[PDB]
Order: structure tokens, then C-alpha cells, then sequence
RNA sequence: ACCCACUCCCGACCCGGGGAGGUAGUGACGAAAAAUAACAAUACAGGACUCUUUCGAGGCCCUGUAAUUGGAAUGAGUCCACUUUAAAUCCUUUAACGAGGAUCCAUUGGAGGGCAAGUCUGGUGCCAGCAGCCGCGGUAAUUCCAGCUCCAAUAGCGUAUAUUAAAGUUGCUGCAGUUAAAAAGCUCGUAGUUGGAUCUCUCUCGGCCGAAGCGUUUACUUUGAAAAAAUUAGAGUGUUCAAAGCAGGCCGCCUGGAUACCGCAGCUAGGAAUAAUGGAAUAGGACCGCGGUUCUAUUUUGUUGGUUUUCGGAACUGAGGCCAUGAUUAAGAGGGACGGCCGGGGGCAUUCGUAUUGCGCCGCUAGAGGUGAAAUUCUUGGACCGGCGCAAGACGGACCAGAGCGAAAGCAUUUGCCAAGAAUGUUUUCAUUAAUCAAGAACGAAAGUCGGAGGUUCGAAGACGAUCAGAUACCGUCGUAGUUCCGACCAUAAACGAUGCCGACCGGCGAUGCGGCGGCGUUAUUCCCAUGACCCGCCGGGCAGCUUCCGGGAAACCAAAGUCUUUGGGUUCCGGGGGGAGUAUGGUUGCAAAGCUGAAACUUAAAGGAAUUGACGGAAGGGCACCACC
């Protein structure tokens, strides 16, 4: 079930038993590590990168084609983000919450989803700082945080 | 979530063999549960199984023949020396004529006879009858 | 469900320490206000000097009057009510004579039809109800 | 009823079950070349599609997303792969 | 009380001393052995593996009041002599006396049930008493007081109290928590607990022939050391037996005084499943040879000297060869992105709807409320009613459902803005980030408190009118706080599914809500496709329903309250007979009301749950008789 609802959903994506490198499919690793590169350049996370791909370039699945993830290409070229995108939309969404419970203070319902945000989020950021992901002495506040936004 | 994937596994096979069922589907495979299984067939309490190999974590499917009571799992994973192994008996098997608990030892997976012959401790994963 | 884990050790003990004083028999013997409450004090017997004869009826569905004595235990000055139990047996007790009373046979409860009388007597000046009842002996003079 | 067994044949017990419910999980999508009449090359486009894609020669929109299997516009024909 | 005789200790000591210690005395703490009779002959009684005849003949084996007969046996006791001992005593030994009602006398509790064994007799008469509990006793008491008889253990047996088992009524094994006692109102959350798959010939040698680890750590398991005795277990051993003792055995000799266990922690050595843990990801990574530095216990039988220009060791870096150079998969785990939707989810603004109350004006008119009847109340200062307007404050009908959303509380006029969310779709991304949760925190109906605004309706309190024996209530007319909004407080509900969350498995069927997929055909877009509304299916979550010998349960009943003596997937809270009592007291929170935490003395044999049969109901529906009616 959902970490912060009742939800059971089982909606997920499901991988073909095969991991070769389809038929159709003929740009050689390097291309779709270029086009990987030009995509981060024009400022897109890697899961942006993995739709754009598979649903224009017939990619489907980069990890197959070059034998990399799409966040390590980024890292090894030098191009990936400085805190992890899952961390960074958490953040930017508890942003929103409290820019919107500024001016609306009356809603109860606003306060309790950020605290859920925020909770994600320390848990997220947790996880991070043991796999030294992020410094040890990284903490998410809520006072200048739409700065790492 | 789930932990103990062999208890999950046991307790499948069980409910399947108690409807009388011909075949079980268990998921997730693991190396300790193809043991125990091997260990159950080696008795003839199974029979032959299938692991379907998927690129996740594999499946089996288990051939029932109905002369299972019961298999289940002990947690947690009590380490049993050779003289608790008799209380050990006492207690999980219906009769000293039959039934068997199985231990993973450094020496493999075995029952708790395999497991007297080799003069060997470890820790208990379950019991079948 | 309760909890089994290899490392629940304490877990296990402490909830088992604080649910067994939930037990009204474990927490009578164990907190300590049973004893202070109770007039021998541990002790299975006391003696006692008898104050007064006291008739006590016996409960609704019965009709009789138990012939008890009112005592003072000579360790601690406590005033308790004791059962003289068989018949005509009242008339070897006097008034200010020392008396051996015992429990009634409930632990502290009140036995059969008798309200709020734990305690029997056993000797009175250092006869024994028995004896004098099966004549085997007589009081001192 | 008797699971993975050739002698009663069960293709169409399988593909009617839920894509990660199967003996061996399969995706129930694909990958299909589409060929636009105004142009004249081949575009591989994922059929469900969350993105507007425009041929690679143009600006005329292939396939608009939906809430699954993306809807191509008229007159590009579109062929499965594999 | 007797003694240093034993065991040992002290001193200058072979010699003295020792209330240490030994011996005896008192001793039903407790433990072992073990009397209170045995036998025979006649009379019965029983059976016979006797004749057989259920008439009977019957010393074959037996049983008894014979309170018949008879002798044989013996030790309790008295006593002598040894023996014992430091001196004695006690046992042991010997002799003398020592049994018939063998009076040389067995008791303690019971006889309704539990629980073995008398509804026999006399007395008493809810008295006296018995009774652990149920109960007995109020004129045959199977239960009290006794006589007789019987039974339980027996030199012992009853009573009180502590404690163990019984108690699976403290549940680790192994309990419960819908209704019997019980799951926090609801989420978040640190510690704690628990966590998916995955990796199969190297140092001096005179036995590939003594050795080193310098390499990757533990848990586990097995082993080996080390570990007082006594006790417990246990081997041997006729104490006359036994409890015991550590003795003893053979015709000077032979022999024992074993052995096991000794948990946790520490030490040690094999195994390597299971479980934790580690390296190589800006390569300041492994191996390999090269560029560069040192008194370097000798690299000078010669008086060392500056001819140690140097193997071996601690550095920093560069160029290289070389790795098959180095990243398990991508969970019917989880988070995040993305797509089209969806919902009385939330906040702000905005709009509409009648109704109610009030006000103004017009019409007509004497009644109008109100009730089980009335009365209080309004009314020719025109009420109620009809019409046209205005104002205010509430509320959001019908549609509206065993339908939806929300963590719960809860949420329903239009429209807009704001942020959020589930499910579905996904050949996207991260890659274990998870589950549950002390501490801590957010929200939390109604009522209630403080301040401000408002105040239509309803309305605790209160006033009046009724009903009534009384009513202080139900009913009526008014009506204060309140009910509405804003800001602070409170934190409680039958906050309920009286049912914790997460995960797996175990039947069938038809619906319904959302999303997606597929498909005859019918309609609308008045034209192609698409898109809506239908129709037929499939898949995934969801609210439910019916059914079923899945299974469970005391049952009611529950597809979970199942997969439970065939008992162990993970984890939180919590119950332990009924009352006292959610009380007292302490702490803490609050302005207050009160909230959280939370006893004991004492009292009691039941309280309670589910179901059954009756009885009753100021409950419903029927049927019948001129002792009912028409």
C-alpha cells in the first residue's frame, strides 16, 4: 500500500522478460547517449529523458541499449543535478503547500498534506545521506527552501 | 510488507494441499525455499516442482501428491543445539514414527535426522508432516 | 499479535512484569498494602485478649446467630471478630482472657454465612477448643 | 487448473490476466512505425504515449496522450513491431 | 550436662589448652525401617477344574460374630552379664521373667455431592449448630447433637498461613481483545522491533617434504581447554533391608573411593547454510615492471679513517602494459516523474433559491394560534388570511442512492481562483529508500470557556398554561445563554464496523463507482474519423450485496471474526471474576468546565455472553363462541 494513504494500488510498469536491444531499434549506443546528453542540456530529469525517449525515439529502455541508467550516463558526463529528482519535486511540492498555506491559513487540510511532504521528504533525505548522496549535514528547513527549488 | 518469503511459500502450500489441489504456485522462488522444497520431495511429501525463471524473482510451481498435513515455518530462526533438538521434536512433530524438521546448518539444509547423523547444529527453518 | 523477534527479549519480559500486576492475586501479595492491612500480619496465628462477646447473624438465606468474640491481638492492638466454632463452645471463653484465633480458611475471606468474620478460635487460656469440647481437658483454676 | 501446462491450451487465459499477474510478467503495449502520408519517413512511436510527438520531418502531430493508449491522428498508418 | 577419646587448631610443645569440636539430654521439624498378631481342629458360608439331582451326598480351596477350642511363635517391657564409650547411654549379643478380652485395647478425620463411605435409630426444630463451595436445619434432618454401623490414611492424622502444580486464570512454548473484561477518535513520527531476490600453491627444514597468515569481521553450530566440595543425576558395594555410608572383599593378599552435568560471559579449533557486515564509481582500484631517498646493527682481521659508489625498509608523484578493468536484477515492495481523467475532499471569493421572521402599503374581515381537549398568547391601535415590495439571519429540499470523496471528525446552490489527492495507464526514473511504532506532533462532532460581530429560526435556564393523587416532566405559549461568523481555548462521543496496521494464501455469482483495454449493433455531433449516451465483455484498485458443509466460533454470526493443541509472517495498543471506581491521592494540562495518568482498604459467588422453552407486553397480525357483536 501507499506510504502516506490507505491506497492498494498495483498500477506499474512491466518489463519484458527479454533484454536485448529490440529489432527496430537502431541507433547504436553512443546515439542515445548523445541524445541523452542534448536532452539534459535542455534541462530535463532523467525520467523526462526515459519518456521523451521511449516514446519518440522507440527507446525502450536505455539500460538495455548502452548497459547504463540514464542517471549514471548524467553523473559520468558530468551533467546530473545537484540533489536527486524525487527529492528536488518533493520540495518544490512542499513549497507550493506552504506558499499556498500562507495565504490560506484556515486549511487544515493543506497543514496535514505538508506535513506528509515533509515527512517524505526527511525520510528521502535520510536515505540519501547514508548512501553519502547527499552531506551529512544537509537538512531540508522551511524557511529558504524555495531557494533549492 | 513481506518478510519470510519461505513462510509465505509454506503456508501456500498448505492451504493449496488442504483444498486438495494438484499444483501450487509459490512467489517469490529463493535458494531456501528450492531447499526446503528438495528436502519435502526428497521424503515424498511433494513431488517434482518448476521453477519458472522470470528476470525479477522466479516462481514454482509445486506438484502436490496429498500426503502433506502440514508444513509450516518457525520465526524466528531459533538456533537449536543437538540436545534441544529432541524438545524440538516433542513439540512440532505429531509422532516419533514420522515428521520432519528441517534446519539450515553450515553443513546445508536437512532435516533433524540428516542433521543428527552429521553430529551438526543450526537454526530451525520449519517443520513438515 | 504479540511481537517475535530474536532481539524482543526485553520487549517480551517488561510487558509480562507490567501486565502481571493486573493480576489481583499477584498484586495483593506483591504491593505490600494487603500485608499492612492485615491485622496477624503474616502470621497464621495471633493471640488476642477477648473484650466482649458478640453475636453475629448469620447472612439472609440462613437464620442463626454466630456466636463470635471481639479480640485484641496483643502484637499490634488490633480489634478483630473471631468465629468460636462449635457448640456451647462460647461458654469456655470468658471476658479478658487470652485467646489463640486463626484464619477462617479463605486467605482473608469471609467463610459461609458469616458478614466480615475472617478468624476462628483456636485455644482460649492455652486450652484448646477441642480438648475442652471433647472434655479432655478442663480450663485452668 | 493445472498452471503452465501445453495440453490445455491457455494463450488466451494468459493475456487476459493482468500484465504483472502472469506466469511471466509482459507489458500489454508496444512499439509500431508510423508512416505520415505528407512525409516520408518512419517514426517509432510507444502506443501509450504521454508526450505530443511531431514527425521528425515536420510539424504535424502524430498521437495526442490519453488516459492509456495514445490516440494517433488520421491517415498515418501504423504498424506494430515484433 | 560430660570430655578433649575422635576431627583438627594453637603454643617454646610427642607432653599443655580448645563450650572449636565430639558425647549424651530435651526433640512427632523432617527422613528410613517397622509391631499391634499367626496357625490348626470342629459349625456355618462360598465355590469347585466331584457325583451330578436347580432334592441332595461334599474336612478339595476358601471364610466368620464363633467374641468356640487348642497348643505353638514372638517382642514391647523388667532385668543380668558382656559389648559399646574418654566414661557412659543407645543399638547389637546372652541368660532369666514376659500374651488371650494376647485389657500388652491405635488414632485422626469423615459417611448428600465435589470425594470413599448409612434418605439406620434417638434428640433438636431456621434454635443449637454444620457448611473450604453447593448447601443442611422452620416436626421421617442422608448434612446439627449422639448411639450403632461403615471408609480414608495410619503411628499418625486434622487446622491456620506462605508457596508450587493444578493456572493455556500472566500464555516464550501458550491465552485473549465484534457481542462475555478488552483496539488508542484519527493520522504522522524518533528510538525499539522486523525487513524482498540475487554472488559455486608463498618465510632458516636432514619426512609438491617442518610453515606462515598480514589476508575479508562477527553471530550460529561442533569441538577442545579451564572450571571447589557438598547437593542433584549416576557406577560399584547385602547398612540384616532402607534412608544412608564410602566402604569393602578373599585365604597377609585383592579392590574402590567412578562418571556425567556445571547455564550466561571469557578462552580455543573445525564448518560456512542461515543473518548482519565489507571493498572498484570524481577511481588518490588490483597486478606488473620503470624515473627518482635515507646511520640503513657492516657493503674493509687493515689502527677505526673521507674507497658501506648497496641488496633489504617509510615516503610523494609521472608515463605506461594489464584487467573480458570495476555498476546483480528492476519486487503482483516502496518513493518520484509523466498522461488523460475523477470525487458532497480542503481554503478563499462569488452567485442563486424558496422558506421563516420582521417592516411598509393595499383588500376584506372577526376571529386567529394551540391541543388527545383546552388554556396561556395575538386580535376592530385591524390579528390570521390574500397581494405588491423591502430588509435580516439562518439553511441548501426534491435530484440524494446500502452512491462518491476524506486520516478521522466530516463533506451537497452557480461560477472562478488556489494548492492537494486516490485509482488507473506507463517497455519512465531512483534502487531497498520499507512495515509497525515509546518520545514527540498535526487534526479532532456536539456541548462548553474568553473576546468581537451578528442575532431569522429553534432553544438549556426561567416565566406562564395545562395533564396529574403529585409533575418538579412529557404536551402548549413565550423565552435567556446558546444555535451563525471571526480569533483564541477544550480534546471529549455508542469519536462504532462496539472489529489496529502491513503482507501472503483460501470458493462462487450478479451488480455498482473510477480508470484503462476490446467488441456486433442503436442514437447525437444534423457532414469522414474521433468523441459523448446506450449495449456485451475483460483487467485493476473501491463501497457494498447475495450465496456456499472453505474454515472458524459458545453461539449469534463472520469469505473473515478462516488458513489455531497439525498452536511461530512482521509489529503497536490493550484485558485478567463482579463491585469499591475511572473513585481517592499525587503529578501534569486548562481561564474554567474539566482532560491525561490512576489506587487501596473493604465487599462479594457470582456478575456477564449467546442461544432455547415458557410467561408476560399499555407490540403487530390473525381465528373462534348469540356465555361476542351486528
Amino acid at each position: 500500500g501507499r506510504m502516506h494513504a490507505p491506497g492498494k494500488g498495483l498500477s506499474q510498469s512491466a518489463l519484458p522478460y527479454r533484454r536485448s536491444v529490440p529489432t527496430w531499434l537502431k541507433l547504436t549506443s553512443d546515439d542515445v547517449k548523445e541524445q541523452i546528453y542534448k536532452l539534459a542540456k535542455k534541462g530535463l530529469t532523467p525520467s523526462q529523458i526515459g519518456v521523451i525517449l521511449r516514446d519518440s525515439h522507440g527507446v525502450a529502455q536505455v539500460r538495455f541499449v548502452t548497459g547504463n541508467k540514464i542517471l549514471r550516463i548524467l553523473k559520468s558526463k558530468g551533467l546530473a543535478p545537484d540533489l536527486p529528482e524525487d527529492l528536488y519535486h518533493l520540495i518544490k511540492k512542499a513549497v507550493a503547500v506552504r506558499k499556498h498555506l500562507e495565504r490560506n491559513r484556515k486549511d487544515k487540510d493543506a497543514k496535514f498534506r505538508l506535513i506528509l511532504i515533509e515527512s517524505r521528504i526527511h525520510r528521502l533525505a535520510r536515505y540519501y545521506k547514508t548512501k553519502r548522496v547527499l552531506p551529512p549535514n544537509w537538512k531540508y528547513e522551511s524557511s529558504t527552501a524555495s531557494a533549492l527549488v | 510488507v513481506r518478510m519470510n518469503v519461505l513462510a509465505d511459500a509454506l503456508k501456500s502450500i498448505n492451504n493449496a494441499e488442504k483444498r486438495g489441489k494438484r499444483q501450487v504456485l509459490i512467489r517469490p522462488c529463493s535458494k531456501v525455499i528450492v531447499r526446503f522444497l528438495t528436502v519435502m520431495m526428497k521424503h515424498g511429501y511433494i513431488g517434482e516442482f518448476e521453477i519458472i525463471d522470470d528476470h525479477r524473482a522466479g516462481k514454482i510451481v509445486v506438484n502436490l501428491t496429498g500426503r502433506l498435513n502440514k508444513c509450516g515455518v518457525i520465526s524466528p530462526r531459533f538456533d537449536v543445539q543437538l540436545k534441544d533438538l529432541e524438545k524440538w521434536q516433542n513439540n512440532l512433530l505429531p509422532s516419533r514414527q514420522f515428521g520432519f524438521i528441517v534446519l539450515t546448518t553450515s553443513a546445508g539444509i536437512m532435516d533433524h535426522e540428516e542433521a543428527r547423523r552429521k553430529h551438526t547444529g543450526g537454526k530451525i527453518l520449519g517443520f513438515f508432516f | 499479535g504479540k511481537c517475535r523477534g530474536l532481539r524482543t527479549a526485553r520487549k517480551l519480559r517488561s510487558h509480562r512484569r507490567d501486565q502481571k500486576w493486573h493480576d489481583k492475586q499477584y498484586k495483593k501479595a506483591h504491593l505490600g498494602t494487603a500485608l499492612k492491612a492485615n491485622p496477624f500480619g503474616g502470621a497464621s496465628h495471633a493471640k488476642g485478649i477477648v473484650l466482649e462477646k458478640v453475636g453475629v447473624e448469620a447472612k439472609q438465606p440462613n437464620s442463626a446467630i454466630r456466636k463470635c468474640v471481639r479480640v485484641q491481638l496483643i502484637k499490634n492492638g488490633k480489634k478483630i471478630t473471631a468465629f468460636v466454632p462449635n457448640d456451647g463452645c462460647l461458654n469456655f471463653i470468658e471476658e479478658n482472657d487470652e485467646v489463640l484465633v486463626a484464619g477462617f480458611g479463605r486467605k482473608g475471606h469471609a467463610v459461609g454465612d458469616i458478614p466480615g468474620v475472617r478468624f476462628k478460635v483456636v485455644k482460649v487460656a492455652n486450652v484448646s477448643l477441642l480438648a475442652l469440647y471433647k472434655g479432655k481437658k478442663e480450663r485452668p483454676r | 487448473p493445472l498452471a503452465k501446462d501445453l495440453l490445455h491450451p491457455s494463450p488466451e487465459e494468459e493475456k487476459r490476466k493482468h500484465k504483472k499477474k502472469r506466469l511471466v510478467q509482459s507489458p500489454n503495449s508496444y512499439f509500431m512505425d508510423v508512416k505520415c502520408p505528407g512525409c516520408y519517413k518512419i517514426t517509432t512511436v510507444f502506443s501509450h504515449a504521454q508526450t505530443v510527438v511531431l514527425c521528425v520531418g515536420c510539424s504535424t502531430v502524430l498521437c495526442q496522450p490519453t488516459g492509456g493508449k495514445a490516440r494517433l491522428t488520421e491517415g498515418c498508418s501504423f504498424r506494430r513491431k515484433q
